[PDB]
């Protein structure tokens, strides 16, 4: 359980 | 302009990017509020845009599981949205702090937070980033009210349309058919409340790996299970509306009506 950060596009992590 | 003219401003509460929330009072009404106080000189292209859909979504709705925006107010370089004061803290926070809920509060917290997604599907909204972090706990009080927040992502859809609205979430908590870029609508949220479900009751996510490549493919197979033993004593009917939340066909998924109706919930 990680605090998990909102994307509006997509990236390749 | 007006928000000097009716809101009188208290106590910094928190600060985020290029905002800063102080409690502040509407004077002549004596209620107090979160007034989120926003830099809009600092902002990017993108950020405006979803300040301004956030603005709007956020103000059509109102339930007592949303955080209520009030008032959304333009002066020279800044914005100014009053929301519902809630000082209980994130889901999150309180789920890292308490490590899991019993089956009793997990039920009571899905069930606000279905009730929440229910009244969004019903004003014709998909909230596209359900997860502990975007819920608030009204107060530090035991039993305090769950509150549905931050709505920078939300799209406003007209009755069962499904359409391509872009790749946008939380990755954890991606939908299958956002990760397969088919058009999509209201389920979204609902397999989010799958994920949201399954870490309540145990603590930690049904889909994570630092590989993301991985965690996606696994999203995508619905390639989740319930170890043993922390799951071996969970009732039956807690494991079936997570199955039912986390289908990965969106049109098989359990609805938030019917979810509220699921004997695990018996709200509706």
């Amino acid at each position: 359980l990680r605090r998990q950060h909102s994307y509006d596009t997509f990236v390749d992590l | 302009t007006r928000f000097t003219e009716e809101y009188q401003l208290f106590e910094e509460l928190g600060k985020g990017a290029f905002s800063v929330v102080r409690r502040c009072v509407k004077v002549l009404a004596g209620q107090e509020y979160a007034a989120k106080i926003i830099n809009t000189k600092k902002l990017s292209a993108r950020d405006h845009q979803k300040l301004e859909r956030e603005a709007r979504i956020c103000r059509l709705l109102k339930h007592p599981n949303i955080v209520r925006l009030h008032d959304s107010i333009s002066e020279e370089g800044h914005h100014y949205l009053i929301f519902d004061l809630v000082t209980g803290g994130e889901l999150f926070e309180d789920i890292v702090a308490r490590e899991y809920y019993s089956e009793a509060d997990a039920s009571h917290c899905i069930q606000q937070i279905l009730e929440a997604v229910l009244h969004c599907h019903q004003m014709g909204v998909v909230h596209r980033d359900l997860k502990p972090e975007n819920l608030l706990l009204a107060s530090k009080l035991k039993g305090a009210a769950v509150k549905l927040a931050d709505f920078g992502l939300a799209i406003e859809v007209e009755g069962e349309q499904q359409a391509w609205f872009g790749f946008a979430g939380t990755p954890g908590y991606l939908s299958p058919e956002v990760l397969r870029k088919d058009p999509y609508g209201k389920p979204v949220d609902l397999w989010a409340c799958g994920v949201i479900l399954y870490i309540l009751l145990v603590g930690y996510p049904p889909f994570w790996d630092e590989d993301q490549h991985r965690l996606y493919k696994q999203i995508k197979a619905g390639a989740y299970d319930f170890p043993s033993p922390e799951w071996d004593t969970v009732t039956p009917e807690a494991k079936d509306l997570i199955n039912k939340m986390l289908t990965i066909n969106p049109s098989k998924r359990i609805t938030a009506a019917e979810a509220l109706k699921h004997p695990w919930i018996s709200h509706r």
